[PDB]
């Protein structure tokens, strides 16, 4: 199956000092060192998407030289990732599923829909077990498989205030996909927090592929029943998330006695 | 003693752990850019060179 939203219809904000990760796998204590690589430029225009959720989009996010993703979200409605160029079963592409049970890492040749998303899932007993599935529905010419721990923290956070923030960095160098993660506790409920933290390498996949475009996956119940109001409720404003591009410069850093990242300065800033 | 830890080698004496590291952080390069701390390929024991 495939449901496409025919009626289709970007609030720039600032990131202060985010996107700092350990540039290698060595430990230095209380010294200063500088490397040249791809970071986030300090105080750059970052695109905060549609801050509603009723509302579902099919945007076009171009991929170019690493992407910093950041979107705090209660109950973990955000569940997947798309990476590829053509998305019409021509070449290889990468897909990430981050559901509660496990993590699924695919490199496949799928027939992706123009808006890949699961709708409606009918009735078992007051519970979430999926019944409908429309993201590719075909083109299963892949024999790749990968199981690890699901990166996202668990679900059903119904606090009134924002509690958890999830930030990731995806880097594509030499076909050696590097993922940097940080789950952090924040209680300020206002956009990107003003603070300093480090990112850690935990996922390294050597595959080799060309990526020019990217998207992500959601999962929910829009109607919970097939006959009544199956799919007409949504328009092009899906969710709110922060995407930043990466630039290569020098980002001289200071360590503590514990080796944790404490401060970093951008050389060509001021 | 000489030591060879899966590739890179060296020669010196070895000392028990005194620092904390980080659970994927295994190398111990100093301010002099020389290797002086590493963990066992078979066990999770920090040792100082």
């Amino acid at each position: 199956q495939c449901v496409n939203l025919i009626t289709r219809t970007q609030s720039y904000t600032n990131s202060f000092t985010r996107g700092v990760y350990y540039p290698d796998k060595v430990f230095r204590s209380s010294v200063l060192h500088s490397t040249q690589d791809l970071f986030l430029p300090f105080f750059s225009n970052v695109t905060w998407f549609h801050a509603i959720h009723k509302r579902f989009d099919n945007p076009a996010l171009p991929f170019n030289d690493g992407v910093y993703f950041a979107s705090t979200e209660k109950s973990n409605i955000i569940r997947g990732w798309i990476f590829g160029t053509t998305l019409d079963s021509k070449t290889q592409s990468l897909l990430i599923v981050n559901n509660a049970t496990n993590v699924v890492i695919k490199v496949c040749e799928f027939q992706f829909c123009n808006d890949p998303f699961l709708d409606v899932y009918q009735k078992n007993n007051k519970s979430w077990m999926e019944s409908e599935f429309r993201v590719y529905s075909s083109a299963n010419n892949c024999t790749f498989e990968y199981v690890s721990q699901p990166f996202l923290m668990d679900l059903e956070g119904k606090e009134g205030n924002f509690k958890n923030l999830r930030e990731f960095v995806f880097k594509n160098i030499d076909g050696y996909f590097k993922i940097y993660s940080k789950h952090t506790p924040i209680n300020l409920e206002r956009d990107l927090p003003q603070g300093f933290s480090a990112l850690e390498p935990l996922v390294d996949l050597p595959i080799g592929i060309n990526i020019t475009r990217f998207q992500t996956l959601l999962a929910l119940h829009r109607s919970y029943l097939t006959p009544v109001d199956s799919s007409s409720g949504w328009t092009a404003g899906a969710a709110a998330y922060y995407v930043g591009y990466l630039q290569p410069r020098t980002f001289l850093l200071k360590y503590n006695e514990n080796g944790t990242i404490t401060d970093a300065v951008d050389c060509a800033l001021d | 003693v000489n030591f060879n830890f899966n590739g890179l080698t060296g020669t010196g004496v070895l000392t028990e752990s005194n620092k904390k590291f980080l659970p994927f952080q295994q190398f111990g390069r100093d301010i002099a850019d020389t290797t002086d701390a590493v963990r066992d390929p078979q066990t999770l024991e920090i040792l100082d060179i």
